């Protein structure tokens, strides 16, 4: 087998990721909008 | 006058109460002081009213939202110390 690696002989053949060379694009899961908030949470306030 | 950040940043009189309506508080926020809150906010649209000193005979002035109070000394009175 060539997959496993051995140090002393520099046993490693160059390999390229499969999906990098050939893309299978499918979008993402985007049904929930992501929200960031003020450090104190409630942003502005009025005096009462 | 009002926005998400117009009333979220630092309170400065050189910002909010000047170029719109200046309805309220934004003349009080800058100073944190309810003393001249309604003795100065009347002077946002139509100009000042005590600058003429209508009270004569050494009488002080007081501004109200429509009418002027003239404080004249002992034995002196009048609508404008008149
Ligand atoms: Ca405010
Ligand atoms: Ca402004
Ligand atoms: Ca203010
Ligand atoms: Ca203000």
């Amino acid at each position: 087998d060539r997959t496993r690696y051995f140090s002393m002989w520099n046993q490693a053949v160059d390999s390229y990721d499969p999906d990098v060379r050939i893309i299978e694009n499918h979008g993402t899961e985007d049904e929930l909008p992501n929200y960031c908030f003020p450090l104190g949470g409630i942003g502005i306030t009025d005096t009462f | 006058a009002n926005s998400f950040l117009e009333e979220m940043k630092k309170g400065h009189l050189e910002r909010e109460c000047m170029e719109e309506t200046c309805s309220y508080e934004e003349a009080r926020e800058v100073f944190e002081d309810s003393d001249k809150t309604n003795e100065f906010w009347n002077k946002y649209k139509d100009g000042d009213q005590c600058e003429t000193s209508p009270c004569q005979n050494q009488g002080k002035c007081k501004d109200g939202l429509g009418e002027y109070t003239c404080t004249c000394l002992e034995g002196f009175e009048g609508k404008n110390c008149e």
